[PDB]
C-alpha cells in the first residue's frame, strides 16, 4: 500500500494529468497510454507502461453546460456518479470544487482551470481528496440529491413547455343550391357535404360524381333521379349476389357431407351427371340422390345431418368457457417457463389422455380442447429442443401420406393429420457438419496406414489409397480426444486397433472383405491377432516408446484396448468396399 | 430507497381504434402490463404514477400490417439501491459448496449473493432470514429482469468512523433541500413511535457497537433509545434540530463533525467540535456542509429503516430466538 | 413459364429465395423495378414484395449507443452488450440482406452505429 | 489545449423532440389530399377493418378495400394527416395536422 | 416491450480495440470446428455467434436459423495487427509526427486554413524526411513503403534500415495526444492508435454459412504458432522463423479482408455483389413469368392469365363478418375445385393450416385469414424487362383462361406501347398483390389507366 | 430537373461519381451504391463522416422504404372523432 | 444502361416537399417544380 | 424417380420431379462412370406438340 500504486490509479480518469520531470524523487507508471504535461510547458504522451517522475498534479476543472445534464436526464439511465460528475462540472452542484482546492499556490499555469500540487505531502492530501470525492460519488448520499434534482428539473422543463405555454359564415346563393343539392344527395350516393370557404371539396364531390352541370344549368332533379336509379340497381345486384352466394355455400355444404358419408366414387359420379347438366352448385343434388344409387330416406338423413353440423357450430360459436382463454395464453409464446404451467393448467381437462389420431376434448364444455402434437410441440419449446430434433419427432403427427400424390401444388412443409396445423418445413439438408474438426498428422497416420498394409492380407484386391484415407477419417478425430512423441504413439495405437476392428469386423460378417495377417489363418482367435499387432507394434515403434520414460507394455496393451473399444463404440463393424 | 423518477418509451398499439377510444385508461393499463415489477433504466420501477406527455397515436410506416405505435412520457415510483445500505429481511435459498443466494422480504426486491468465504457468513441454514450489509459496489439493474442484482454480507458493526472538517455553510435553498431529508427522518421517526418498545430496545442494544448491559431509555421529546457510552466531556447535538436552526441561519455549522462507534445511530444527533479530539486512524475529509449533512441524514435514514424492518418482520419471540446463532455470532464480536 | 409459390428454398447467407426456375426459386425484382416502382409511389408494393415476400425481418437497435440489440419475448432477453445497464432496445424493419451487409461493414474494422429517430411528444 | 474526449460529447442518442402544431388558420399546405394520401388513408383504414371490422358505414360491402373507400368518400373515416414541415435544431418539430373529412378527395369512383 | 423505431442517421467509425472486446460475445481460443454433430465452444463455429442450422439454436439471443442475425467474437492476436483498408492512413500517420516523441514535426498553424478532411494528406504530402524535432532533438526518417507487399513498412535514417512492426507502429502511434489529432482535422474518434488490432473481430455465423471459414481457421492455427508473451522493441533482431510467421498471419488477415480488392470487401462491388443483387435488388416469391401473347378479345386494363398459374398464386383475405359469407365458397372448394383456396392462417392457434388435413370445421372463425385462389376481376403488377420508363409495371384485372393447354400471359395488342413490348417471344412477370395495404394501391396508383 | 441539380451549386457538377461527391458528400450509403463501395467506405470511416437516411438508397440500403409518395405524409390517429363516435 | 443508371443515381435524391420545391432532404435544387408546379400527365396543348 | 439414401438410421438423399407438365420414363440405365462405379441415368421423354406461345 504504498504511495505509487494509490498515484497509479490515479491516473486512469482523462482528468488528473502528468507534469514530469527527471530530476525529481517520485516515480509512478501507467496503466494506458497517458497526456501529460511538462515544465517548460510541452503537451506529450506515455505509452501504456513507462517510468515516469512526478512533478506534480493538476485536476481539471471541467466546465460543462446544463444542457448536457438535461439530456443525460431525458436519457435517464444514467449512474448517479456520471450524473453527479457532469452536475458539478455544468455549475449544477458543488461537490467537486469543495473537495478540492487544496492549493498550495499557483506555482503553475496553463489554459484550463484546475487545482494544482506540486509537493511531497500535498500530493497525498489531493490524492485522499479525490478518493473521497469519488466515494462521497457513489455512496448513498449524492444518489438521492442528483436524481431527485434531475427528476425536478425534467418536470419543471415539462411545466416550461406544457403550463408556460399554449372562420367561414355564409356561402352565396349559388352555392347555397349546390349545396342543397348536394344535401339531397348524400342519402343517395357517397357524399357528404363540408363548409369549406374555398367550394373545393363541394368541386371534387361534384366531379367524382361525374356531373358538375349544377353550378349553371338548373338541371340537378335528373342527375337525382339517376342517382336513385343507379342505387336501385347496386341494392338489387347485391342481393342477387347475396342470394346467389348463399345458395352456393349450402349446395357445396350439401356435397361435402354426400362425400364424407356415401364416399368419393358415388359423390363424384354424381358431380359428373351434373356437370353435364349446368345444375352444379343448386340444392338439386338432393333430387339427384334422391332418385337415383339410394333412397329418399337417405337423403333426407344427409339435410337434418347437415342442419345438425350446423347447430353444433352454431354451439361452438356460443361458446364462452374457459379453456378458451387458456388456449390464447398458450398460443403467444411469452417465456417458456410459464407457458409450460399454463399447458398443467390446461391439461387437467383432458378426458382420455387422447394419445393420437383425434382432438382432446374439455369436460367442462364438450368442445375440442387441443390437438396433442400441440401439447408435445409444447413440451419440446419448453424442453430446449432444436427444430430439427422438434420437426423429426413431430413426424408421427404427419399429415396425408402418398395417398395422394399431390394436389398440383408444390409444398415444402408437414401439416398436423388431426387438425392440419403446419407441423414444420423441410426443403435440404443442412449438411455442414460433414466438415468435423495439420497436414503432418493427418499425413502420418496415412503413411503409417501405407506401412500397415505390408502385413496386411486383403482376400481380394483393395484401394491402399482409399484405405489409408479411411483410416486417417475414422483414426484422427480420435487420437484429437485423447508434435510430441506421444501423439505419435497414439495415432499408432489408433491405427494398428483400426486393424484389429476390421480383423474383427471381418470375422463377424461375411459379407466383408476377409481381412487377416500374413501366414496367419482367418479363424484364428482374435488374441491370437492381437499378440502379433502388440509384438509388431513394439517391434516398429521401439525408438518412440524409449523416447518416452513413463511408458510401459502395460500402458501400450491397455491403450491399446481402450482405442479398439472407442473405434467399434464410434464406427461400429467395418468393411472395405459380386463381379 | 423509494422515489419519483421519469421514464420515456414507444409503445406498439395492436388495435388503434379500439385503443384510441379510453386512450389514457388503455395507456395506465399498457405501461402498468409492461413496466410495473421490472427493472429498466438503472431502476425498478414500483408503480406508474401517470403520463405526463404522450405522442399522437401513429401509423407504423415501415410495413404492412397497419398497427400503431405511441411515444410515452410517463412518471412512476422506482426503487434505487445504493451501497452500504441496509436490508432486514434476506432469506438464504442457495448454500451451496460454491456461492451463496438469499432473497429479500422488502419493497426492493434484490438477490443478495453472499460470499461463503468469511467466517460470519460461511456457516448459516437454508431457509433463515438474516440482515445483510451491502458491499461497496453499485447495484446491477440488468433491464427486464424481476429483482435487483447486488452483493451483500451479513451485518457486523463496525469499529471505525469518519471525521469531516466542513468550512463552508448553507445557504437557503441547499437548506430547503435537506427539509425533505428531515421528513423523511420525522415519517421514520413517527413510524418507530407507532411501535412498541420492547423490541425496539432489544434491536437497537443488540446492534449497539459495543456491550450495554446498563438499561436506559434516554429520551429527547422526539426520538427513544437505550443510551449507551460517552466520549469524556463531550455532549452530542442533534442534528435534526441543528439543520432546522441552520435554516433559521441562528447557527455555524462549520467544524468537524463526527459520528463516533459508540454514538446512538439512529438518533438524530451527532458531534460537533471546533477542533478535533477524536482518534480518528483516518485523515479528516476537508468538505462542505452539503455532503456531510447529506451524508449523515441517509446514514440516519438508514439506520431507522433497519430497526423498522427489523421489528416489522419479527413480531414474536419464536421468530427472534429462531436465528439466535446469528444473533450469537452478532454479540461475539462487539467489545 | 414459370410460377412458383408463397415460400420455398432460400439462400443461406441472405435469407433470400435461390435463383430461377432451375433451383424452385424466386423470380428477381431487380434494380430498375424499384426505380419504377419508386417513381410510380408505390411503396407499399416494395414492403410486400422486397420484404415480406424477399427477406424482411426485425432489426433490434439500442437508443443510447446505436449498436444492434438482443430482444427476446420469449426466454426473455433485453440486453446490448456496449451499454448493458441502459439499454433502450427499438425494433426496426429491416431486411436480412441489410444485417448481413452491416455486419460485413463491422467484419473490415468500420463501426456502424444508427441513430435511432428521437421521441417526439406533444406540448400537452 | 482541445483535451481528451469527454461525457458531453459522443451521444448517440438523439434529444427527444416537441409536436409544434401550426393552427389551423396559418397554414399553407393545400385543402385537397394527394393521391398519395388518399391511397394511405385508405390503405390504412381497409388494414384496419381487416384486423377490427368496427365501422359505423351505413351501407352494407363485402371487402375492406370497397368499406375504406366508402368511408374516405362520405367523410367518416378516423384518421388525420401529419404533414411534417421541419425539424429545428433547437428541438420542436413543426407540422401541419390536416383533418380529410374536410378536404377534397381526388380519387374517383 | 421493444417499441418501434426508425433510423434516422448513420455514423461512420474506425472499430478500434476496444470495439471489438464490447461488442464481441466470446473469446475464440481453439481451432476445432466441431465436437460431435455440434460446434466447439470456443472455436470460429461456436453457437454463441449465431446459427445457421436446425440443429441447435443460438445459445446468445435463443432463437432459431431464421430469427439469429449472428453476433461476433473476438480473437485476441498474439501479436498487434495493421487494418487492411486504412494501411495507407496509417502511412500518413508515419510522416507527421516524430517517431521517438510523437509530437508533430510539420507546424500545424501551417495547416489551419485548410478544410478538415484534406489538412492530413495535404500536410503528409510534403517531405519529411530529415526534419529535426523541436522537443526530444531526433532526426525524422524516411518511411518508405515496402514494394513486395501491401502492409509492410520500412524507416531509412540515411541509410539505416528498419523494419516498422505493427507493434512499433502502435507504440508509436499511442503517444500522439488528442490535440495533434483535433488540430490535424482528424476527430477524436479517429485517433491513429485503432489503426493497430490486437483484438480482431470474428464476423458471426450468419455471415460465412456452411472458404472464408477456411481462411479464418488458417488465422487462428497460425498465430497459435506465434509467442503469447513476445515483444518487440525498435532496432531488435527477429528470429527469421517468427518474422515470416508474422508476414503469414498479416497477410492471411489481409486476404481476409481485401482480396485482390475470397474476401469480406470482395462481396460488395460489382453487379452480383451485396449491394446491387441483394439490397438495390431482389428475389421474391408469389411471382409468375410467362411468354406474351395477343389477345383482342381483353381490355387495355385486362391481362389473360393461365389458370394453372391462378391456383398456384394466392390472395390473402382476412375473415371478418362482412365477407364471411363471400369467402366461404371459397373455404368449400379447397384444392379439388376452382375457385377455391389452399392455406388458412388461425388466430386461435397463431398458426398456419392445410385446406386438405381440414375438413372438421363448418365455417371459419372471424379474424382468420383465407388464402385463396386468383379469379378474375383480381388486380395484378404485371411487368417486362428493362423497365425503363414507369409504365413499365402497370396494374391489369385479371382474366382468369379456363382453357388447360394455355401457357401464355395474353393481352390487348393496344396495351404494348406501355411496355415497349411485342409478339416475337418477349417474356413478361407477374405478381398478384394479396396484403391488403399492397392491394389498394394498385388500384388507385398503379392502375394502367 | 438535369440542369437545375447540375448547377444548384454554383458550378456545373456532373452525374458521374466526383459529381455526387460534391453535390451530396455526407451521403455515403448512396455514394457506396454507385461506384465503388470499398473506397466511399474507407473514407467514410476516417472523417467520422455523419450519414442522414434520406432519399431512395440511403433507406434501401439499410433495410427500410424511402419516405417517398404514399409514405411521404404519415397517418395519425383520430383521438377526438373516435371517443364519441367509436366505442371499446 | 450505362447512362440510366448514373443518370438516377445523381437526381433519385430530389424529392417534392410541401411547398412543391425541389430539394435534397434540406437543399432546395428547384423553388418550384418544373417552374410551374405542374404534373407532366396533366397538360393541354393550347393556342395563345 | 430415383430414390437414394445415405447410410449414417437412414437420411434420404432421393431425387425427386419437379417439374408441371408430366414425363414419361423412356431408359433406365446402370453405367459405371470413369471411377469405376455405379451411377443412374434416366431419360424422360415429352410428347411435344405445338401449343400457344411456342
Ligand atoms: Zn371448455
Ligand atoms: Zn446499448
Ligand atoms: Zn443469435
Ligand atoms: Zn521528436
Amino acid at each position: 500500500p504504498i504511495e505509487a500504486y494509490i498515484r497509479q490509479l490515479l491516473v486512469d480518469p482523462d482528468v488528473v494529468p502528468i507534469v514530469s520531470e527527471k530530476k525529481k524523487e517520485l516515480r509512478v507508471r501507467p496503466s494506458t497510454r497517458k497526456e501529460i504535461f511538462l515544465i517548460n510547458g510541452t503537451h506529450l504522451a506515455v505509452p501504456a507502461e513507462a517510468p515516469i517522475e512526478i512533478y506534480g498534479l493538476k485536476l481539471r476543472l471541467k466546465t460543462f453546460s446544463p444542457q448536457c445534464f438535461m439530456r443525460m436526464a431525458e436519457i435517464g439511465s444514467f449512474s448517479p456518479e456520471t450524473l453527479g460528475y457532469v452536475a458539478s462540472g455544468a455549475n449544477l452542484t458543488n461537490f467537486i470544487r469543495v473537495f478540492m482546492k487544496c492549493v498550495d499556490q499557483e506555482t503553475w499555469k496553463k489554459n484550463g482551470e484546475g487545482v494544482v500540487v506540486t509537493t511531497k505531502e500535498n500530493i497525498i492530501q489531493f490524492t485522499h481528496q479525490y478518493i473521497e470525492l469519488y466515494k462521497f460519488l457513489r455512496s448513498g448520499g449524492h444518489s438521492w440529491l442528483i436524481n431527485r434534482l434531475a427528476e425536478e428539473m425534467v418536470h419543471r422543463k415539462l411545466d416550461r413547455e406544457d403550463q408556460g405555454s399554449h372562420e367561414e359564415i355564409e356561402p352565396e346563393e349559388n352555392i347555397k343550391r349546390v349545396i342543397f343539392f348536394l344535401k339531397e344527395l348524400s342519402t343517395m350516393y357517397s357524399v357528404s357535404p363540408v363548409f369549406t370557404s374555398g367550394y373545393m371539396p363541394l368541386l371534387y364531390d361534384l366531379y367524382r360524381a361525374g356531373y358538375l352541370e349544377v353550378l349553371w344549368n338548373p338541371v340537378e332533379q335528373k342527375f337525382l333521379q339517376h342517382a336513385e336509379q343507379r342505387e336501385k340497381e347496386q341494392m338489387i345486384l347485391q342481393q342477387v349476389d347475396m342470394k346467389l352466394t348463399e345458395v352456393i355455400t349450402q349446395a357445396r355444404q350439401y356435397f361435402k357431407i354426400m362425400e364424407e358419408k356415401i364416399g368419393r366414387v358415388q359423390s363424384d359420379a354424381i358431380r359428373e351427371i351434373l356437370t353435364m347438366e349446368g345444375k352444379v352448385d343448386d340444392p338439386n343434388s338432393i333430387l339427384q340422390e334422391v332418385i337415383k344409387a339410394c333412397g329418399k330416406q337417405e337423403a333426407e338423413l344427409i339435410t337434418t345431418e347437415y342442419l345438425n353440423i350446423k347447430k353444433q357450430w352454431e354451439l361452438q360459436e356460443k361458446n364462452a368457457c374457459a379453456h378458451l382463454k387458456l388456449v390464447k395464453q398458450l398460443r403467444s409464446g411469452l417465456q417458456y417457463a410459464e407457458l409450460l404451467k399454463v399447458l398443467e393448467s390446461i391439461r387437467v381437462l383432458y378426458k382420455e389422455k387422447n394419445n393420437t389420431t383425434n382432438w382432446n376434448l374439455c369436460k367442462a364444455c364438450g368442445f375440442k380442447l387441443l390437438c396433442p402434437h400441440v401439447d408435445m410441440l409444447i413440451q419440446l419449446q419448453a424442453a430446449e429442443a432444436s427444430y430439427d430434433t422438434m420437426r423429426t419427432k413431430l413426424m408421427k403427427f404427419s399429415g396425408i401420406n402418398k395417398e395422394k400424390e399431390n394436389n398440383q401444388g408444390l409444398i415444402y412443409s408437414y401439416f398436423c393429420k388431426i387438425c392440419g396445423e403446419e407441423l414444420a418445413h423441410f426443403i435440404q439438408e443442412d449438411r455442414t457438419a460433414d466438415v468435423g474438426i495439420n497436414s503432418k498428422l493427418r499425413v502420418f497416420i496415412w503413411q503409417e496406414t501405407m506401412k500397415a498394409c505390408t502385413f496386411i492380407h486383403f482376400g481380394k484386391l483393395v484401394d491402399v489409397k482409399q484405405f489409408a484415407n479411411i483410416a486417417v477419417n475414422v483414426c484422427l478425430p480420435l487420437v484429437y480426444s485423447i508434435y510430441d512423441p506421444l501423439t505419435q504413439l497414439y495415432a499408432v495405437i489408433y491405427i494398428y486397433a483400426y486393424i484389429l476392428n476390421l480383423i474383427y469386423s471381418s470375422q463377424k460378417n461375411k459379407e466383408f472383405l476377409t481381412i487377416t495377417i500374413h501366414g496367419m489363418k482367418a479363424d484364428s482367435s482374435l488374441n491370437a491377432y492381437v499378440t502379433f499387432l502388440l509384438e509388431k507394434m513394439m517391434q516398429q515403434y521401439s525408438g518412440i516408446i524409449n523416447q518416452l520414460s513413463e511408458i510401459t507394455d502395460q500402458w501400450i496393451a491397455n491403450n491399446f484396448r481402450e482405442a479398439f473399444k472407442k473405434i467399434i463404440h464410434q464406427n461400429g463393424l467395418q468393411g472395405l468396399s459380386d463381379d | 430507497m423509494i422515489d419519483q423518477k421519469i421514464f420515456e418509451t414507444t409503445l406498439n398499439i395492436d388495435d388503434p381504434t379500439n385503443f384510441c377510444t379510453n386512450v389514457e385508461a388503455h395507456l395506465l393499463k399498457e405501461l402498468e402490463n409492461i413496466y410495473v415489477g421490472k427493472c429498466f433504466k438503472n431502476s425498478f420501477i414500483l408503480n406508474i404514477t401517470g403520463v405526463i406527455q404522450r405522442s399522437p397515436c401513429f401509423i407504423m410506416r415501415t410495413n404492412n400490417s397497419g398497427r400503431g405505435y405511441m411515444h410515452v412520457r410517463f412518471s412512476a415510483v422506482v426503487s434505487y439501491l445504493n451501497a452500504f445500505d441496509l436490508i432486514a429481511a434476506v432469506k438464504i435459498i442457495k448454500n451451496d459448496s460454491n456461492i451463496i443466494l438469499g432473497e429479500s422480504l422488502l419493497t426492493e426486491p434484490v438477490t443478495i449473493v453472499i460470499p461463503s468465504s468469511e467466517s460470519q457468513n460461511n456457516v448459516a441454514e437454508v431457509g433463515q432470514i438474516v440482515p445483510v450489509q451491502l458491499a461497496n459496489s453499485s447495484v446491477y439493474y440488468i433491464p427486464g429482469r424481476q429483482q435487483a442484482s447486488a452483493t451483500g454480507s451479513i451485518f457486523i458493526p463496525k469499529h471505525t468512523f469518519s471525521v469531516y472538517h466542513v468550512q463552508e455553510e448553507l445557504t437557503q435553498e441547499q437548506a430547503l433541500n435537506l427539509t425533505k431529508l428531515v421528513n423523511i427522518i420525522e415519517m421514520l421517526l413517527e413510524s418507530r413511535s407507532k411501535k412498541d418498545f420492547k423490541q425496539i430496545c432489544f434491536f437497537e442494544k443488540l446492534y449497539y457497537t459495543y456491550s450495554i448491559s446498563s438499561d436506559e431509555i434516554l429520551d429527547l421529546k422526539i426520538w427513544k433509545g437505550p443510551k449507551g457510552k460517552e466520549m469524556s466531556r463531550l455532549k452530542p447535538c442533534n442534528v435534526l434540530s441543528f439543520l432546522y436552526d441552520a435554516l433559521k441561519n441562528k447557527n455555524s455549522s462549520l467544524g468537524f463533525w463526527a459520528r463516533p462507534p459508540n454514538l446512538l445511530k439512529s438518533s438524530p444527533l451527532a458531534y460537533q467540535q471546533d477542533q478535533n479530539s477524536f482518534n480518528a486512524t483516518e485523515l479528516p475529509i476537508i468538505c462542505s456542509a452539503e455532503v456531510m449533512f447529506v451524508t449523515l441524514l441517509k446514514e440516519i435514514i438508514n439506520y431507522l429503516q433497519f430497526i423498522n424492518d427489523l421489528c416489522d418482520t419479527f413480531n414474536n419471540e419464536q421468530l427472534i430466538k429462531r436465528h439466535e446463532n446469528i444473533w450469537m455470532l452478532i454479540e461475539q464480536r462487539k467489545i | 413459364r414459370y410460377a412458383v409459390a408463397s415460400y420455398g428454398p432460400t439462400d443461406a447467407l441472405t435469407g433470400q429465395p435461390l435463383d430461377g426456375k432451375r433451383s424452385h426459386g424466386g423470380l428477381r425484382l431487380g434494380e430498375m423495378e424499384h426505380w419504377v416502382l419508386t417513381a410510380q409511389g408505390a411503396m407499399q408494393t416494395i414492403i410486400e414484395k422486397s420484404h415480406d415476400d424477399s427477406d424482411g425481418c426485425i432489426s433490434y437497435i439500442c437508443r443510447n449507443c446505436g449498436e444492434p440489440a438482443i430482444y427476446n419475448a420469449s426466454h426473455p432477453i433485453y440486453k446490448c452488450m456496449n451499454c448493458d445497464v441502459q439499454a433502450d432496445i427499438g425494433m426496426v424493419d429491416s431486411r436480412r440482406s441489410s444485417i448481413v451487409f452491416q455486419h460485413e461493414m463491422r467484419a473490415a474494422n468500420v463501426n456502424i452505429t444508427s441513430v435511432l429517430s428521437p421521441r417526439v411528444f406533444q406540448p400537452a | 489545449i482541445v483535451e481528451s474526449p469527454s461525457i458531453c460529447e459522443g451521444f448517440v442518442q438523439a434529444s427527444s423532440q416537441t409536436l409544434v402544431i401550426i393552427p389551423d388558420n396559418e397554414r399553407i399546405t393545400s385543402n385537397v389530399l394527394t393521391t398519395f394520401e388518399a391511397t394511405r388513408l385508405v390503405a390504412v383504414r381497409a388494414q384496419q377493418l381487416a384486423i377490427n371490422g368496427s365501422t359505423m358505414l351505413k351501407k352494407k360491402y363485402s371487402s375492406p378495400i370497397d368499406i375504406a373507400k366508402q368511408e374516405l368518400f362520405n367523410r367518416k373515416i378516423p384518421l388525420l394527416v401529419m404533414r411534417c414541415i421541419k425539424v429545428t435544431p433547437e428541438g420542436q418539430k413543426i407540422v401541419e395536422i390536416w383533418n380529410p373529412r374536410e378536404m377534397g378527395i381526388p380519387l374517383l369512383d | 416491450e421493444a417499441g418501434y423505431a426508425e433510423i434516422a442517421a448513420v455514423q461512420f467509425n474506425i472499430a478500434g480495440d476496444n470495439d471489438h472486446k464490447r461488442q464481441g460475445v466470446m473469446e475464440v481460443t481453439i481451432s476445432n470446428l466441431f465436437e460431435g454433430t455440434l460446434p466447439a465452444e470456443g472455436g470460429i463455429y461456436d453457437a454463441r455467434m449465431g446459427t445457421t442450422d436446425h440443429h441447435y439454436k443460438c445459445i446468445t439471443c435463443s432463437h432459431q436459423r431464421k430469427q439469429c442475425m449472428g453476433h461476433p467474437g473476438i480473437l485476441q492476436m498474439h501479436a498487434p495487427v495493421l487494418q487492411p483498408l486504412f494501411i495507407a492512413e496509417i502511412r500518413r500517420w508515419l510522416r507527421v509526427i516524430c517517431l521517438n516523441c510523437g509530437a508533430p514535426i510539420v507546424d500545424l498553424k501551417r495547416y489551419e486554413h485548410l478544410i478538415r478532411p484534406k489538412r492530413l494528406i495535404e500536410a503528409a504530402s510534403s517531405q519529411t524526411e530529415g526534419k529535426q524535432c523541436y522537443v526530444c532533438k531526433a532526426v525524422h526518417p524516411k518511411i518508405v513503403k515496402d514494394s513486395e507487399d501491401y502492409f509492410t513498412f520500412w524507416a531509412d535514417q540515411q541509410g539505416k534500415i528498419d523494419k516498422l512492426y505493427p507493434q512499433i507502429i502502435r507504440e508509436i502511434f499511442s503517444r500522439v495526444t488528442y490535440d495533434t489529432v483535433v488540430k490535424l482535422g482528424r476527430s477524436k474518434n479517429s485517433h491513429p492508435e485503432k489503426l493497430v488490432l490486437k483484438a480482431i473481430q470474428i464476423p458471426p455465423i450468419s455471415i460465412r454459412p456452411g472458404d472464408i471459414n477456411n481462411v479464418i481457421q488458417y488465422l487462428v492455427r497460425k498465430n497459435l504458432l506465434i509467442p503469447k508473451d513476445l515483444q518487440i522493441v525498435r532496432g531488435q533482431k527477429i528470429p527469421l522463423n517468427i518474422d515470416r510467421n508474422l508476414q503469414t498471419i498479416q497477410q492471411l488477415y489481409y486476404n481476409f479482408l481485401l482480396d485482390s480488392v475470397p474476401s469480406i470487401m470482395r462481396r460488395l462491388p460489382r453487379k452480383e455483389g451485396r449491394i446491387r443483387k441483394s439490397l438495390l435488388g431482389s428475389q421474391v416469391w408469389s411471382i409468375s413469368r410467362s411468354t406474351i401473347c395477343g389477345n383482342s378479345d381483353l381490355h387495355l386494363d385486362e391481362v389473360g392469365y393461365p389458370i394453372s398459374f391462378a391456383r398456384t398464386l394466392q390472395v390473402a383475405e382476412t375473415v371478418q363478418h362482412y365477407n364471411i359469407n363471400r369467402l366461404m365458397p371459397y373455404f368449400l372448394n379447397g384444392k379439388r375445385q376452382y375457385p377455391g383456396c389452399s392455406r388458412v392462417y388461425k388466430q386461435i392457434t397463431q398458426s398456419v393450416h392445410d385446406i386438405e388435413g381440414l375438413k372438421q370445421d363448418f365455417r371459419l372463425e372471424v379474424g382468420d385469414i383465407l388464402y385463396r385462389d386468383v379469379v378474375t376481376g383480381d388486380v395484378a403488377f404485371f411487368n417486362r424487362q428493362p423497365s425503363l420508363e414507369r409504365s413499365s409495371i402497370g396494374v391489369h384485372r385479371i382474366v382468369v383462361l379456363e382453357n388447360p393447354k394455355i401457357s401464355t400471359f395474353q393481352m390487348n395488342v393496344s396495351a404494348c406501347a406501355w411496355y415497349n413490348a411485342d409478339f416475337d417471344g418477349d417474356q413478361m412477370n407477374l405478381w398478384v398483390p394479396w396484403s391488403v395495404m399492397s392491394r389498394v394501391e394498385a388500384e388507385l396508383l398503379c392502375s394502367v389507366r | 430537373m438535369y440542369a437545375d441539380l447540375m448547377t444548384r451549386t454554383g458550378q456545373v457538377t456532373s452525374l458521374e461519381k466526383a459529381g455526387l461527391n460534391a453535390r451530396e458528400p455526407s451521403n455515403v450509403l448512396l455514394r457506396m451504391a454507385l461506384s465503388s463501395p470499398v473506397q466511399v467506405l474507407t473514407d467514410a470511416a476516417v472523417d467520422s463522416a455523419v450519414n442522414p437516411i434520406y432519399g431512395i438508397a440511403a433507406p434501401t440500403l439499410m433495410g427500410s422504404v424511402p419516405r417517398i409518395g404514399t409514405m411521404y405524409s404519415d397517418i395519425i390517429m383520430d383521438e377526438k372523432y373516435i371517443t364519441e363516435n367509436y366505442k371499446s | 444502361g450505362y447512362a440510366n443508371r448514373k443518370a438516377i443515381f445523381g437526381l433519385q435524391s430530389c424529392i417534392v416537399d410541401y411547398y412543391r420545391r425541389v430539394s435534397i432532404d434540406t437543399r432546395l435544387v428547384q423553388q418550384l417544380y418544373g417552374e410551374d408546379g405542374l404534373d407532366a400527365r396533366q397538360l393541354e396543348t393550347v393556342r395563345f | 424417380i430415383i430414390g437414394k439414401v445415405a447410410k449414417i438410421k437412414y437420411i434420404d438423399r432421393s431425387v425427386m420431379y419437379g417439374f408441371d407438365e408430366p414425363a414419361v420414363v423412356d431408359a433406365v440405365m446402370r453405367p459405371h462412370g470413369p471411377n469405376d462405379e455405379i451411377f443412374g441415368l434416366m431419360r424422360l421423354r415429352y410428347e411435344r406438340n405445338l401449343n400457344i406461345g411456342d
